[PDB]
């Protein structure tokens, strides 16, 4: 429609795009820790 | 670099034919309406040094991010540069106009000038579009459209050097695209 | 190829100038000249079998000791390769008269030719003396028009000049 | 009409330096002219032969026993004899650059070293450089040299005083010969010895090869790839040092890159550019809110305009202001600082920047795409 | 100057050549273009009172400020100074119509005009006003013909142009 | 940008030496000056809102005939980028004041002036009529001390000079 | 080229921001300290010339390989330029630490400088070594810990611009990997 | 010489400036440390007979080997002429001293001392030792005053850098 750059929300004032972009206000962390993303990165096996 | 008359030569001398009466029905149409060409050409150079400030400054309201601080025309020399390279294609545009054919165009101007557009840093949607202004008002001076200027002219027809020209502004385009 | 359009354009060029009233006014007298220069364009063109069949052997009446073994004319396959250069020409002197300028023969019959007739042992002379007679055959109410002939003529003496 | 002439043609007689140079990168680094003055102290003739020893050569060591040399055609310079382009012409002519740049070259490399020596450019066309060879094939070397510095373009451009450098015109005819121009200069810590592969090559160093890169790019006409003008150049040693909203430098190529980040990057890029060019059409169109009241509302405002001090005193009360051209219509500081926010305000703008960006993020990953077989990924 | 003469002339003077067909014919345009752009020179030559006269109140009817204490008209001699300096550039606009190019004009009126302009205070506005203020009171058929008024307008817009 | 440290480690470079006794002492006036000349730095920094006011209605009394239409200040948009330019000078002479050179000024606001105010026909004289109103409204004990009014005059005539 | 003072102009025009009070904090410590940053920039050029030598004859005491026949510092017109190398990289530093900022030091002499001892074959592991050591010599000779040279000063602390002077060695070292 | 005012005017002239601010800022430290560099230029010139003595029998006790026959001290007037060379150098950084920079050590004993003393066969690290023996005693508050002693220390070591 407009503004490249939609917004989230629902109810009047609203564009069409759920808050959050899922409805998700506040997410789960999906990201592993620093010695599990380093393992399976597979490139830092020796540190 | 060639003319409309060398241009027949060259496909001509791509198969040693000598240049007959078939080939020379397109060059003897180039010279009947050859005085409309030097018509055309003196209403683009007449009012070219409007017709770059006229596409500059369109170009900029519609983009406020140029002149913003970092952006590619906030400094007084990076404006300079730019105001420079919009009075450079309308030269060259007006060259390939006056010689018929657009070889000087892309040998001389465009040849090289995308990558150094990228190596700049220069951004390619706004140079489109300040070519596109000057297009449209290229057709507007060789039609006499413009809405606050009229040349004198012979009555008669001239969308062919318009298209011509509007032909040219396109192959500037999609070369710095 | 040098022209009257080649020229005022990259004087224009390299000054980085728009193309000003002297540009468009040498244009304007290619076209008084063009109906002119243009007329002896398709009667060359037209008549190209015989002035190269009458140059080809006024060269070979004037030296006749080109037919000797040793020479350049030696055998028929040489003498064969003798009028198609004079086919050649006469066919960059048509090109020349319809792009109005000495472009088509500076660059394809005269650059480079004075190195290869001397390692080929090809006399000029007898390459100037088909282009002269071609040029002291001009009935000039006949062959074509005044100005026409004047147009062809001032072609094939700039190649008699650069030949010599 | 904003250039007036160019740099090809002689400096007029009410300019001190060209137009053209005034506002190119010529103001920037160190491709400056450097002038002899008509009277030199002994300390200040250094300062001329230190800048020609860094042009004429390219950028070369040069030990004082490869000095001595040279120590004859010096000393008539330094006695004030010879002037600054029979200098390089004596020094052209001299063993040292011979066997640098001549003793080991393809012909080409040559021609385009001498073009960047001898003058301040690249190879322009294929024409130029053709009539070059057919100079050298000829007559030698010595007639070659001839052919660069007396004709109509050396005089005109540096005269006989001023030592050569790296000109930045500002207009190119044939366009890549900006192109060609940056990636013949390698930046400042870069050498012809170096570029082109004469120590590599060479035994012990000495007796290398004088290959060359880009013949391919002078016949055809096949403009030179942007990674050789971006990463290591004079632009980035003449750089202005400033905030560019496109950072036009390349950053280094990543290692261990995957086809599904560039193909994620490939789908922003068009979703980008479909939203910039559907957001073109409604700016400078609905661009404002009170713009169709912009008409109205200049009539309700045109009333109890007045001149002098004092005036609105709205009831009994004296204090008023106004009198002020960007203050009569209500305008305050505020009014002319919007235009210094529009690069993250603009609907526009935004779009255009991360449309750049975006597009400098994918051009690196694809030279990094360029490697296939030993090559282990990794998952991000 | 910059003619259509001393254009063929250098173009080949530079590359060594003897004047060429090419170089014949840009002075053919030089033969049909001047019976229109020499009609102007006569026109503007006999009448080239009431044009400065016409111009030069029409200059400070634009720009009334010009008459302030501390301005660039402020007393007499200043505007008499100004006065002629519009009677200058007409007689460089006449001598371009008889030298056929641009030449007087960049030689006398516009090299170095950008800088004086700029150290005396002279406003280039109030310039080109006066020179836009005779171009558009040209009566096509009543000043001149058609052709000497297109001529005589391609030089005055040449030196708005070169002005801003 | 040019300062004090940045010409005298360029000439060190150009000659290939390491920085003597002069480059040193160089900079010890560097911090004998900078007491004075970054003291009217923030001085210009907190008071930047009063002075752009002043200057742009000064530029609009002392040229009335801005605001006529088909002139450069004929609308209200224009106005307000007027006063915009005069944020953005007396923002490059702030840094200027802090580097110590005419730096900023030279890559950002006099590199490329000269042609983009004439391109547009953005008169210079209003241009250095707002400068000059800043500079003679210079109350040499009450704005600021008065070597820090010095280096700010400096600072501001150097822009004159460089505009006109 | 830009220097500390410049460094925070570049960041206000980034932003059209005026340098205000918050600034010139940074600056303003940058005088204070300005005779410590003199006495430590003529501590480094006073022994300039012994650093070379030091560091380029540490770098062949450790790998022999270099003056190994075919070595790359084989040669003597091989060990001058090396010597040479050394000398500018220990130049464009000081540069950097009188200035107080990088920016001479990554176009001037880094930028393009990969690529130079690539194309050469010059190994890139003793390149390293070589300006370890003289950074190691420039901590020693800021913070007077030198073994055999002392030299007079003034009392106080002087870490910061050895961790400064420390922080544009490894630029350098990066640079050159 | 390049001194602190050398080196500004010709960078100013280098790019045709009239001399900015940076400039007369260079200047301003020229006043400063000139109270503490001229103060040891009276000491050197007042007590230059003791320095040349205890650093020419210096110079020889590290190198006794100089005095045997076919070597550079291998007679006294070698030796008088050995002393001479050290009171040249003293002298030359007397003149620096008052200068404020190298120039006239640049000048007058650096420049081409690495071809003569090649030639000759005079050894430099004997030149060098007499140099840094008159470095090391230097008593900081009894010779002469702290930062006198800096900036002669400074240009005893340049000397010693520039020889070796
Ligand atoms: C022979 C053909 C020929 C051209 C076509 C031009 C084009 C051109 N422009 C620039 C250089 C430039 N070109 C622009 C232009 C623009 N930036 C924008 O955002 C706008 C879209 C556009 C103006 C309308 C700018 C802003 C610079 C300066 C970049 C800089 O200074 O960092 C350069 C590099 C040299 C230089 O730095 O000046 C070249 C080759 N010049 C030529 O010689
Ligand atoms: C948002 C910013 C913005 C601008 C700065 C202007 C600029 C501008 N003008 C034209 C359109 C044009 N621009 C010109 C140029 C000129 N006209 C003249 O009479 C002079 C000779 C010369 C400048 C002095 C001409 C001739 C046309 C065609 C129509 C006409 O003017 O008669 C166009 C393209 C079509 C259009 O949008 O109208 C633009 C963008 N318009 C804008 O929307
Ligand atoms: C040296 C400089 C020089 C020129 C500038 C041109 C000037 C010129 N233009 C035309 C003549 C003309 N020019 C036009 C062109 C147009 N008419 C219109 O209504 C359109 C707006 C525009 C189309 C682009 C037409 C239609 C004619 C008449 C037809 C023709 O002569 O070909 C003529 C022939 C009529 C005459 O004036 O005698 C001439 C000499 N020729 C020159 O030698
Ligand atoms: C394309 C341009 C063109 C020309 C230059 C001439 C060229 C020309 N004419 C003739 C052939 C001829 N040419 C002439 C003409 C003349 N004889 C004279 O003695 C006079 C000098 C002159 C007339 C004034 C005559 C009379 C003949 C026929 C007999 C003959 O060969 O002389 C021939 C020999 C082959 C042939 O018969 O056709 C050639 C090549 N014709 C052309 O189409
Ligand atoms: C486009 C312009 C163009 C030309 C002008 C000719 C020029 C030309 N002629 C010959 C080659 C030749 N040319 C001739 C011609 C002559 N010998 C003579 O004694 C007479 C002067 C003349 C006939 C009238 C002969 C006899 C040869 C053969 C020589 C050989 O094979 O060594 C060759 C070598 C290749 C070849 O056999 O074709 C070339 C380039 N060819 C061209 O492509
Ligand atoms: C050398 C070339 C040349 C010209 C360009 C004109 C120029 C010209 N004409 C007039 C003077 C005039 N000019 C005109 C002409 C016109 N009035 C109009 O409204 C129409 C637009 C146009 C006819 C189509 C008329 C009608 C007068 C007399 C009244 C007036 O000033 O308008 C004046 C004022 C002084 C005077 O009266 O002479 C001038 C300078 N005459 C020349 O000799
Ligand atoms: C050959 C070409 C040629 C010119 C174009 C003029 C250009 C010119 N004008 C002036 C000088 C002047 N020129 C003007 C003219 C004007 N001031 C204005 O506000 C208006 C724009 C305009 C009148 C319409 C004035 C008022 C002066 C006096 C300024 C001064 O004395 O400082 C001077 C300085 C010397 C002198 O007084 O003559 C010069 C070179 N002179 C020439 O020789
Ligand atoms: C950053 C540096 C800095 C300055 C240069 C001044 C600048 C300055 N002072 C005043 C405002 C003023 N300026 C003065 C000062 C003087 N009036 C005179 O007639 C004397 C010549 C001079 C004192 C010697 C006075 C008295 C006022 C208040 C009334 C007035 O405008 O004159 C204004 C108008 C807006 C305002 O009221 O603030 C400005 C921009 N203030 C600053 O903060
Ligand atoms: C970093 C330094 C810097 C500057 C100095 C300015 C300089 C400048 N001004 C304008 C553009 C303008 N500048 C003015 C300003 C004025 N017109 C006048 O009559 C007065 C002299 C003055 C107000 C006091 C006006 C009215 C325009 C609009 C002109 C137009 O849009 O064509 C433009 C074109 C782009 C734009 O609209 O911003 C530029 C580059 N901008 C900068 O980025
Ligand atoms: C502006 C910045 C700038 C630099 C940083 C230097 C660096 C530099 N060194 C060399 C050239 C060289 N550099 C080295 C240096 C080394 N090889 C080693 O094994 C060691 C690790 C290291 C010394 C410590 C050597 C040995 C050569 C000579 C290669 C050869 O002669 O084949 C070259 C190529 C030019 C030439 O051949 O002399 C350059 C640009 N020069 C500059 O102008
Ligand atoms: C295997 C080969 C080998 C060498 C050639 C030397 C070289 C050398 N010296 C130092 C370490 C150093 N090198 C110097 C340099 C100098 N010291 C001075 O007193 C002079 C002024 C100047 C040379 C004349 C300095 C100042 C230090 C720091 C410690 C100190 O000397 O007080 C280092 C780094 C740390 C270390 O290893 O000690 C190296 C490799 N050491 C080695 O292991
Ligand atoms: C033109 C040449 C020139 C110079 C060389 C310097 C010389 C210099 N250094 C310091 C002064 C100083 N220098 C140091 C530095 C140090 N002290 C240590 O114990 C550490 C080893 C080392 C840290 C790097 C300190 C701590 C002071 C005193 C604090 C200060 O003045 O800032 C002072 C101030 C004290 C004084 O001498 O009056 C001066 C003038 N300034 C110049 O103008
Ligand atoms: C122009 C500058 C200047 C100097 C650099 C000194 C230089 C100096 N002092 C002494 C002579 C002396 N110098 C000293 C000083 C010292 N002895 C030490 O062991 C300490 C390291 C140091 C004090 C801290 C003493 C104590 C003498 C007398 C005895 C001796 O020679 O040691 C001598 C030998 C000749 C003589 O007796 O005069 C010289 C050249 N004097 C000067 O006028
Ligand atoms: C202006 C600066 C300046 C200098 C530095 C000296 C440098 C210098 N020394 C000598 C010449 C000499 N210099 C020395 C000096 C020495 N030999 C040694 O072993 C010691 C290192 C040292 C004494 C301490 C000797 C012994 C000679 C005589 C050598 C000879 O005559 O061949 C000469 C040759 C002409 C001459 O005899 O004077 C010159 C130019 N002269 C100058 O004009």
């Amino acid at each position: 429609a407009r503004t490249a750059y939609p917004y989230t929300g629902s109810g009047y004032g609203s564009a069409g795009v759920p808050y959050g972009q899922d409805t998700y206000g506040y997410k789960a962390t999906t990201a592993k820790s620093i010695t599990e993303t380093a393992a399976q990165a597979g490139v830092f096996n020796t540190f | 670099m060639l003319d409309a008359f060398s241009r027949v030569v060259v496909n001509s001398d791509a198969k040693a034919a000598y240049v007959g009466g078939s080939d020379l029905q397109a060059l003897k149409s180039f010279i009947a309406d050859g005085n409309k060409r030097l018509d055309a050409v003196n209403s683009i150079v007449s009012n070219a040094s409007c017709m770059v400030s006229d596409a500059v400054s369109g170009m900029i309201c519609e983009n406020p991010g140029l002149i913003s601080p970092g952006g590619n025309c906030y400094t007084n020399r990076r404006m300079a540069a730019c105001l420079r390279d919009g009075e450079i294609i309308l030269r060259y545009v007006s060259y390939a106009l006056l010689a018929g054919d657009a070889s000087v165009l892309e040998d001389r101007c465009l040849n090289g000038l995308k990558e150094t557009y990228i190596a700049l840093g220069v951004p390619t949607n706004s140079s489109i579009r300040a070519v596109s202004i000057m297009k449209a008002q290229a057709v507007a001076f060789i039609t006499n459209t413009a809405t606050e200027r009229k040349m004198s002219f012979a009555a008669g027809d001239c969308t062919s050097l318009a298209s011509e020209v509007a032909s040219y502004f396109d192959r500037v385009g999609a070369a710095i695209s | 190829m040098k022209s009257v359009i080649t020229t005022v354009v990259s004087a224009a060029d390299a000054a980085g100038r728009f193309p000003s009233n002297s540009d468009l006014e040498s244009i304007q007298g290619n076209i008084q000249r063009s109906a002119a220069r243009l007329e002896a364009a398709e009667k060359l063109a037209g008549n190209h079998e015989a002035v190269v069949k009458e140059a080809g052997d006024a060269c070979f009446a004037k030296y006749a000791y080109l037919k000797n073994p040793g020479e350049a004319g030696e055998n028929q396959e040489k003498i064969n390769k003798c009028y198609r250069d004079v086919d050649h020409y006469m066919r960059l002197v048509n090109y020349c008269l319809v792009v109005g300028g000495t472009g088509p023969l500076d660059e394809w019959g005269i650059a480079g030719a004075r190195e290869v007739y001397r390692t080929l042992n090809l006399p000029t002379s007898a390459y100037v003396a088909s282009i002269a007679y071609t040029r002291d055959r001009l009935c000039v109410p006949r062959d074509m028009s005044a100005q026409a002939g004047v147009e062809f003529s001032a072609y094939l003496d700039y190649l008699i000049n650069a030949l010599s | 009409k904003v250039v007036d002439r160019l740099d090809s043609q002689p400096s007029a007689a009410f300019e001190q330096t060209k137009q053209v140079y005034t506002f190119s990168r010529y103001i920037l680094g160190p491709h400056r002219a450097v002038v002899a003055p008509v009277a030199m102290d002994p300390s200040e003739k250094e300062v001329v032969l230190r800048a020609v020893y860094r042009q004429v050569f390219g950028n070369a060591y040069i030990m004082e026993e490869e000095r001595a040399e040279l120590r004859v055609m010096e000393s008539q310079f330094l006695l004030g004899e010879l002037s600054v382009k029979e200098l390089v012409r004596a020094l052209a002519k001299s063993s040292t650059y011979k066997v640098r740049f001549f003793e080991g070259a393809v012909q080409y490399r040559f021609i385009e070293l001498c073009f960047k020596h001898l003058l301040g450019r690249a190879p322009d066309n294929h024409e130029e450089i053709a009539v070059h060879m057919r100079k050298y094939q000829q007559e030698g070397y010595d007639a070659e040299i001839d052919s660069y510095l007396d004709a109509g373009e050396y005089d005109n451009v540096f005269g006989d005083d001023t030592v050569p450098f790296l000109r930045f015109r500002g207009v190119y005819t044939p366009c890549d010969s900006f192109n060609r121009q940056c990636a013949l200069q390698g930046g400042w810590a870069n050498s012809d010895k170096a570029m082109g592969g004469a120590a590599l090559s060479g035994y012990n160093g000495s007796d290398g090869r004088q290959m060359s890169t880009m013949i391919g790019n002078y016949i055809s006409g096949k403009p030179i790839p942007y990674e050789k003008v971006a990463a290591d150049t004079p632009l980035k040693s003449t750089a202005p040092n400033w905030y560019a909203r496109p950072n036009p430098a390349l950053a280094p190529q990543p290692a261990y890159v995957s086809a599904k980040e560039i193909a994620e990057l490939r789908s922003r890029v068009s979703k980008l550019e479909a939203a910039w060019s559907v957001a073109v059409k409604q700016s400078a169109a609905a661009k404002d809110t009170v713009e169709t009241w912009r008409a109205a509302a200049k009539e309700m405002a045109a009333m109890r305009g007045i001149s002098p001090m004092g005036e609105a005193y709205f009831g009994g009360i004296a204090q008023k202001v106004d009198n002020g051209a960007l203050a009569q219509l209500g305008n305050k500081a505020s009014s002319y600082k919007k235009y210094l926010y529009a690069i993250e305000t603009d609907e526009v703008s935004r779009l255009e920047v991360d449309l750049e960006e975006a597009k400098g993020q994918l051009r690196v990953l694809e030279a990094a795409m360029a490697k296939s077989t030993p090559m282990t990924r990794t998952a991000e």
